[PDB]
RNA sequence: GCGCAAGACGGACCAGAGCGAAAGCAUUUGCCAAGAAUGUUUUCAUUAAUCAAGAACGAAAGUCGGAGGUUCGAAGACGAUCAGAUACCGUCGUAGUUCCGACCAUAAACGAUGCCGACCGGCGAUGCGGCGGCGUUAUUCCCAUGACCCGCCGGGCAGCUUC
């Protein structure tokens, strides 16, 4: 009969303006007919992108949620809407030997952002250690989640969500959080694993043109 | 038919494929997962139930699969590698493997490859028994 | 009479181990007493990689593995020859078998 | 694919590892009372060991009322297999599985091995507490403090070897 598909436009899909590479990929969408809208119908579509797609100088393994608000001709613009890594890098990480050590908070953003995030560590083993286990004691784990729990919240509670998100890219917040634990018991692979995005602002047009330059 | 892309330029799309013991989805959607493009399973090749997981049917079912695609513009292909998940099996069924070849020889080219099987942090009671399936 | 000195477990100086379920059977196995094996495995065989190369977009491209744990109760790990029987004295061999030569 | 809700469950880390009188105990944080071991040139000064009677707790299943009912699932209804199947396999599914309050007092409740005390061979590890000692590391320093390294002492779970 007829091709479904024939009745159907493509868009263009843009990342913010904090990843090098903006176009990240096509969408398809039927067009309109009565009260059956096309923008009404891409709105609050998620992309899951990999870094090395949007920072083609950074790591594979980490991934970033982007979700559309916007079709400005042919072009839908798109916001941060979470994070988080690869089943592949975590299953590499989880080792048997050694302690596993997870906090997470919640933090709202100066700019109306409310963000729950997860970060995880791993005890390490040292370079002349005879023992095959490198477990760590329950009130070494305590104040490790206790370092874990007060970084996060500083480097969210003070700024916005665009330099935020400039602060996962090269995950200096796993860093931070390295350098401050090795006088409790050194760790090994410190990262933000997950960054879940769970309230909004009333939504504005003028503070997304913004987001992309 | 398709986006107005220069030649030299990828277009890309989802491939999920769902590979368990019975059965095994080939299906081709959107960057986002909200538009399908197409959908082939094994029974929809084979007509007796026992070769449904087979891998042969998994490769006329990328391969139905791949030249639709390859109406669209559709160039390349992100994949995303299932199995039942839950409280069942965490391994890859049979067609799992013969369903990435068909669709690579068929000239598609292949992104970045991950696995999506639901693992459960702690999940509900599974069916058989305290002893198991005697069989 | 009495086989292993261990009652064929590893529990000491506990009461009680949380019970899993086989991958095979769904049997209740007691976890210490249950045979397990963690596989690290590639998602693509050697049979495709020649296919799957030569396809991808990216070059220098790793693919990535898989990783599963599982666990057998005593029935299936005989069946499926994970576990073979053995001598009397070889019994008391409780070193990992030679694959990693 | 994007959300909403309901109840159950705490994976991977998880070990011949730890705690408890035994049943038993595993997501974060806070509160409450409890406990072993080690340290001690503190204190009392025999206050102790085992125990008829009599008591506290006691897996799972089971019984009474309230609440809720995701999943699984005795009984039951079916579809297969079979010479026959009232079974093993499959589709449903009641009581139950969950919580609150009362009963029940039983397990291959097992280390099939009562409790307290003394003596009798070695060796390497491991968990906790303490003591000592080159040297690495918390980036370049002050000391303590942590993570390794080499030993000693006490109390624990075990292992190897022995005319
Ligand atoms: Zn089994």
């Amino acid at each position: 009969v007829v091709d479904p598909f024939s009745k159907k436009d493509w868009y263009d899909v843009k990342a913010p303006a904090m990843f090098n590479i903006r176009n990240i990929g096509k969408t398809l969408v039927t067009r309109t007919q009565g009260t059956k809208i096309a923008s009404d119908g891409l709105k609050g579509r998620v992309f899951e992108v990999s870094l090395a797609d949007l920072q083609n100088d950074e790591v594979a393994f980490r991934k970033f949620k982007l979700i559309t608000e916007d079709v400005q001709g042919k072009n839908c613009l798109t916001n941060f809407h979470g994070m988080d890594l690869t089943r592949d890098k975590m299953c590499s990480m989880v080792k048997k030997w050694q302690t596993m050590i997870e906090a997470h908070v919640d933090v709202k953003t100066t700019d109306g952002y409310l963000l729950r995030l997860f970060c995880v560590g791993f005890t390490k083993k040292r370079n002349n250690q005879i023992r095959k286990t490198s477990y760590a004691q329950h009130q070494q784990v305590r104040q490790i989640r206790k370092k874990m729990m007060e970084i996060m919240t500083r480097e969210v509670q003070t700024n916005d969500l665009k330099e935020v998100v400039n602060k996962l890219i090269p995950d200096s917040i796993g860093k931070d959080i390295e350098k401050a634990c090795q006088s409790i018991y050194p760790l090994h692979d410190v990262f933000v694993r997950k960054v879940k995005m769970l309230k909004k602002p009333k939504f504005e047009l003028g503070k997304l043109m913004e987001l992309h330059g | 038919l398709g986006p107005q892309v220069a030649e030299g330029e990828n277009v890309f799309g989802v491939c999920h494929i769902f590979a368990s013991f019975n059965d095994t989805f080939v299906h081709v959607t959107d960057l986002s997962g909200k538009e399908t493009i197409c959908r082939v399973t094994g029974g929809m090749k084979v007509k007796a139930d026992r070769d449904e997981s087979s891998p042969y049917a998994a490769m006329l079912a990328a391969q139905d699969v791949a030249q639709r695609c390859k109406e669209l513009g559709i160039t390349a292909l992100h994949i995303k590698l299932r199995a039942t998940g839950g409280n069942r099996t965490k391994t890859p069924g049979p067609g799992a493997q013969s369903a990435l070849r068909a669709l690579a020889r068929s000239g598609m080219k292949i992104g970045r490859i991950e696995d999506v099987t639901p693992i459960p942090s702690d999940s509900t009671r599974r069916k058989g028994g305290r002893r198991g399936r005697r069989l | 009479t009495k086989k292993r000195r261990n009652n064929g477990r590893a529990k000491k100086g506990r009461g009680h181990v949380q019970p899993i379920r086989c991958t095979n059977c769904a049997r209740c196995v007691p976890k210490d007493k249950a045979i397990k094996k963690f596989v690290i495995r590639n998602i693509v065989e050697a049979a495709a990689v020649r296919d799957i190369s030569e396809a991808s977009v990216f070059d220098a491209y790793v693919l990535p593995k898989l990783y599963v744990k599982l666990h057998y109760c005593v029935s299936c790990a005989i069946h499926s020859k994970v576990v073979r029987n053995r001598s009397r004295e070889a019994r008391k061999d409780r070193t990992p078998p030679p694959r990693f030569r």
